[PDB]
């Protein structure tokens, strides 16, 4: 999985 | 509403590559790659940490996602996810890449599970609703599916009629696709469904899939749970979500069928939650 935007994790 | 009419197909009077198969019958293992915008209501349930695909789901309005309760709560496997454990990814095609400028990620505000969900015995009433923190904006790739009314359920939910299942689940029971997969499957006679399993089946479920003799095959598999089983109404040409991928013994085994939550039978509960929250 490609890292998703930090503003969610 | 504007539900069930896809921006890239119905709105432009374009047909996808296999919808004819469904309409001709009206009277994911062994599936194929979905076309872009073919299931704009498809949602991915994604775990924050570790990052992984948990289940499928569907968009039924700007704020509401529908999925299987067992995707969130299944005590036998010590499964019990809360709002803060999950993210919904909407508008996706690729299974693993972050689709910049295309997909939208949302946090959950509230999770509602059917009060009489039967995880102890047979997954009866395997349904849950999730309220998004903020409304999602529709686009060519993001659009809600319709929920059936009594009359639509009555004329479409018939043995032999084909519905459609989509998801990013495994391709074999025994890898994973790069893009969303799609497969069209016929609804099966209740007797045949009952006689294929030792599990007690209720009126809140229906099964689908090809019989060993039919030559064709296909089924949902791991990673597909919670996703939509849809049919296209020949009357108004809108897409309706008739079922939710619930359970199945293995994937695509001869003599076994896929079981789906019967959305219409539980529609009253759906309306209550939304009208109340
Ligand atoms: C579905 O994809 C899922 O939830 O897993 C996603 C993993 C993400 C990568 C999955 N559904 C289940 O596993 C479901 C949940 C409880 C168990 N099942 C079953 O399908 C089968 N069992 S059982 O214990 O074998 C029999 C049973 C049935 C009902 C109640 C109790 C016991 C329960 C998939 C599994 C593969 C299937 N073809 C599609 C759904």
């Amino acid at each position: 999985f490609e890292a998703i935007p930090a503003e969610y994790l | 509403a504007d539900c069930g009419l896809r921006p890239l197909f119905e709105k432009k009077s374009l047909e996808d590559k296999t919808e004819r198969e469904l309409l001709e019958s009206y009277i994911i293992v062994e599936g194929s790659d979905a076309e872009i915008g073919m299931s704009p209501w498809q949602v991915m349930l994604f775990r924050k940490s570790p990052q992984e695909l948990l289940c499928g789901a569907s968009l039924i309005s700007d704020r509401w996602v529908l999925t299987a309760a067992h995707c969130l709560l299944y005590p036998p496997w010590d499964k019990n996810f809360t709002e803060n454990d999950l993210l919904v990814r909407i508008g996706k095609h690729s299974r693993t890449r972050y689709e910049r400028n295309i997909e939208k990620i949302s946090m959950l505000e509230k999770i509602y599970i059917h009060p009489r969900y039967n995880w102890r015995e047979n997954l009866d009433r395997d349904i849950a609703l999730m309220k998004l923190k903020k409304p999602v904006a529709f686009s060519d790739y993001i659009h809600p599916v319709c929920l059936p009314d009594r009359e639509t359920a009555a004329s479409l939910l018939q043995a032999g009629y084909k519905g459609r299942v989509t998801g990013w689940g495994n391709l074999k029971e025994t890898g994973q696709p790069s893009v969303l997969q799609v497969v069209n499957l016929p609804i099966v006679e209740r007797p045949v469904c009952k006689d294929s399993t030792r599990i007690r089946i209720t009126d809140n479920m229906f099964c689908a899939g090809y019989k060993p003799d039919e030559g064709k095959r296909g089924d949902a598999c791991e990673g597909d749970s919670g996703g939509p089983f849809v049919m296209k109404s020949p009357f108004n040409n809108r897409w309706y979500q008739m079922g939710i991928v619930s359970w199945g013994e293995g994937c695509d085994r001869d003599g076994k069928y896929g079981f789906y939550t019967h959305v219409f039978r539980l529609k009253k509960w759906i309306q209550k939650v939304i009208d109340q929250f």
